[PDB]
DNA sequence: GCATGTGTTCTAATTAGAACGCATG
DNA sequence: GCATGTGTTCTAATTAGAACGCATG
């Protein structure tokens, strides 16, 4: 089980991936506007491609992050026949409106999973080809409460880092 | 030697089916012509003028990866997404990422879905069109997503109207110099009906704004007729664009509805110049 | 004489030059075609569709006898004066002696001025058309001033629409029965564009009123398209009347303006039938 | 047909009078013997060409609009158009020996546009014959002495006023027939 | 008988024209 | 350069639809 090479877009995840126990093997790019195919190729192969919209209330159209993610994700795929395991994950902090969410599902060719935090408090949506993210039956949470959470957030991460958790099988730990 | 086969075309944002019109003009056999369009006036023109050849499949956002593979393989993927949120003629344009501007990425998506897999060397051509008069970053971003720079072609050199457009794609010899043909009406006088005098050689870019048919900041009338001045007629606009006369005379459409369709459409002789080399790769009439 | 000569025509209330179209279609050579017309749309259609052959002379009331003698001689004098004050479809009709009804007498006047002098054997033909749905008194008076009883010809026999019209004149064989020719379209279906289904075999009398295109007391839509109700298109009304497709597609006219012109005109195959035996009397290029 | 002919060779005038009868006027002037030549027809709606020919050759065709009052059953233009129709019916063959005259008289019932129509159909402008402004009439005819003489000028503004007083409701006016005496026999 | 009609005049819906805009080749 | 533009919006004119109409074959 080889280590992991991660391409990080917009948001750095070195601090979250160090507790994960997953030179450096993480390429982090802030804005990807002038990032062409050869640039992504030159950054070596990748096993995990991560991308996520900025926190609620932080400069760019929300769809931009999604479209640019898709573009670089296509740049970073391996050969058609599968040499090893390839993983990608796009995370939204509820910035995306109803329109943007359906665009997100159309381009990534799958429905999103809703990630809640209660004991609503903080929530996150996730598009991913990880079979482990999908089949976990998370506690059901709807939009109406997520919306109220957003409305109450604009007036002003854990299990999402456990969305990283089931990647431990794939690579060396610690 | 394997014989050439009829072409298989996916047309996104088809409009008034200019693509099919040009292909049939060149004498290229077409097996299937699958078009994505929303405007009912557009679809009607398409259905009537091509006698129901076009398979209409509706909104581009409803076209899936699976549908492309099931309807394919496609030899030619063409499209020109809306520019009402791109063109700098609109002071209230919302940009490439909002409004109708984001529809561009739908083309980008379906194009990727229509490409042959690895190890597949079969011929695959594509074309994307939009305006020169757009934002700098928007042109760049489009070039970034299509991974190509556009060729600039103005219809002024092959017709009687200014129309500077950008063309992304891989069509054989897109860059090559343009040439006049026997049936290229370069002068406005050649586009007018009998008994009407052209005041100018060329006219400026025709849009969905009715008065774009007038010339200059002073908004001059383009034509003289019998002791009075006049604008262009629908038929004459059609000739200016290189469409067959009365092409858009369908479904009781007014002058404005017809110019709305033409205002968005391609310049036919330009598309013919771009599609012409495809005659070598596919079966002909 | 020695040989046939090109025909000389005086056309009063010419409209969209139906007479000249029919003369041209029969191969009859035309020396001169003088038209009296006041409507700008009508004059434009006639000027364009016949490339300035027509000599327009304006208002019929401005046509003096001196003008008739100078412009003449005429071999054929044709016309159909306005009926908007004669037809019983107008509840506020003013009759033959008021409004536009008295414009009939202008035809009676010019016909009288156009007739060859006593002792002149040369062939001379005239035709006057109006509606059947008029007062019995106005029909009587027209017959008296023209010294002839009309022939009733309905275009339903020779075209796809009801159009019962009276025809006064001296054309050879006006009284003979109408035989359908190969080229005539007798059913509404033959007049529709592609992918359209006729709900009726023959449509009723098409007037300038928009909804005269609807059928019956119930005002039903005439055609089906994509399992939806629709009215007739302009191109279809032209086929129903017998005009070439897009004949009225001039001067950016709307559907209303086009139907206004068509609703006042003659059924082309009816005029073709009436004019047909004239090619024996005149040169035939 | 203009030239005057010797007295003995002149014949008693044959007259077609429409709408209004003028027998009394022509008799008093002496165009018709007091022993009864003049055909009078009130309604010409059914009158055809053969009827007029049957009614024998005519030398003078007269037409007049009814005087101001309720006597206008038909539209004012009806009288003019009908007059024109029957006048064409009664014209002599082109090499005609005798003089052929015609006359249309308006008693101011005709509006401006209808006057325009009247002048267009009879191919001449009317003559205003004022007898006084007591009375006045507009006259169309091919009689030379009528189009020649210069009567006193009258104003349309003044004439619209006479129309109003006559709507509210002679000798010299009857001299439209005077210049015809030298063309036909005279009884006295 | 009873449906029909070369029209005219009402509406709410579109058309045709003009003002507005300023970054981009 | 600086003047041109796959547009949007607002106003008066037309459109497209519908009511109204009754003598006529
Ligand atoms: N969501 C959508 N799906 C499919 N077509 C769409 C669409 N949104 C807009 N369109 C169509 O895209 C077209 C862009 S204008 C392009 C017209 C075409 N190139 C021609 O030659 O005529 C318009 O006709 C518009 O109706
Ligand atoms: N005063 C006038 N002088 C000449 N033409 C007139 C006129 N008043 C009306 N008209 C014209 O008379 C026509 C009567 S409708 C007849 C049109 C013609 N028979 C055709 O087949 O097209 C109308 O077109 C109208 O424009």
């Amino acid at each position: 089980r080889q280590p992991v090479r991660v391409l990080s877009l917009f948001e750095d995840i070195k601090k979250e991936l160090t507790s994960l126990g997953f030179p450096g093997q993480l390429k982090h790019v802030v804005d990807v506007t002038d990032t062409v195919r050869k640039d992504v190729e030159e950054w070596g192969p990748f096993d995990l491609v991560y991308g996520a919209t900025p926190p609620l209330g932080h400069d760019r159209p929300p769809s931009w992050y999604l479209f640019q993610f898709h573009r670089l994700l296509q740049y970073a795929r391996p050969k058609p026949g599968s040499p090893r395991p390839f993983f990608w994950m796009f995370v939204d902090n509820l910035v995306l409106n109803k329109e943007d969410l359906d665009v997100a599902s159309r381009f990534l060719e799958m429905e999103p999973v809703t990630i809640p935090d209660v004991h609503l408090q903080n929530a996150v949506r996730v598009w991913s080809n990880i079979p482990a993210i999908r089949s976990r039956h998370w506690a059901l949470v709807s939009e109406e409460e997520l919306s109220l959470l957003a409305q109450n957030k604009q007036s002003s991460t854990k299990l999402v880092k456990n969305c990283f958790l089931p990647l431990r099988e794939y690579f060396k730990y610690f | 030697a394997e014989k050439r086969k009829p072409i298989r075309v996916l047309s996104l944002f088809d409009g008034i089916a200019t693509g099919l019109l040009v292909l049939k003009d060149l004498g290229i056999q077409v097996d299937r012509y699958i078009a994505s369009e929303v405007c009912e006036d557009s679809i009607t023109v398409g259905m009537v003028r091509h006698q129901g050849k076009i398979m209409y499949v509706g909104d581009v956002r409803s076209v899936t990866q699976k549908h492309i593979q099931e309807w394919g393989p496609f030899d030619l993927v063409i499209g020109g997404s809306p520019c009402n949120d791109l063109s700098i003629v609109n002071p209230a344009r919302k940009g490439l990422y909002e409004g109708t501007g984001r529809l561009f990425f739908e083309f980008y998506r379906l194009l990727h879905d229509a490409r042959p897999k690895e190890g597949d060397d079969r011929p695959f051509f594509w074309l994307f069109e939009n305006v020169v008069a757009m934002g700098v970053s928007d042109k760049r971003d489009i070039s970034r997503f299509l991974e190509s720079n556009p060729v600039m072609i103005d219809a002024k050199e092959v017709s009687a109207a200014h129309r500077a457009r950008y063309f992304w794609g891989n069509l054989p010899g897109m860059n090559r110099p343009l040439a006049s043909t026997v049936n290229d009406k370069l002068e406005l006088q050649e586009c007018l009906e009998h008994g009407r005098i052209a005041k100018f050689s060329k006219v400026r870019t025709i849009t969905t704004r009715s008065n774009s048919i007038k010339q200059g900041k002073d908004q001059h009338f383009p034509v003289f007729m019998n002791e009075k001045e006049d604008i262009l007629w629908c038929t004459e606009m059609e000739r200016v664009f290189g469409f067959p006369v009365h092409y858009t005379d369908v479904s009781n459409m007014s002058r404005l509805a017809r110019q709305r369709l033409l205002g968005r459409s391609w310049s036919v002789p330009v598309i013919r110049h771009l599609f012409a080399p495809l005659k070598e790769y596919f079966a002909c009439v």
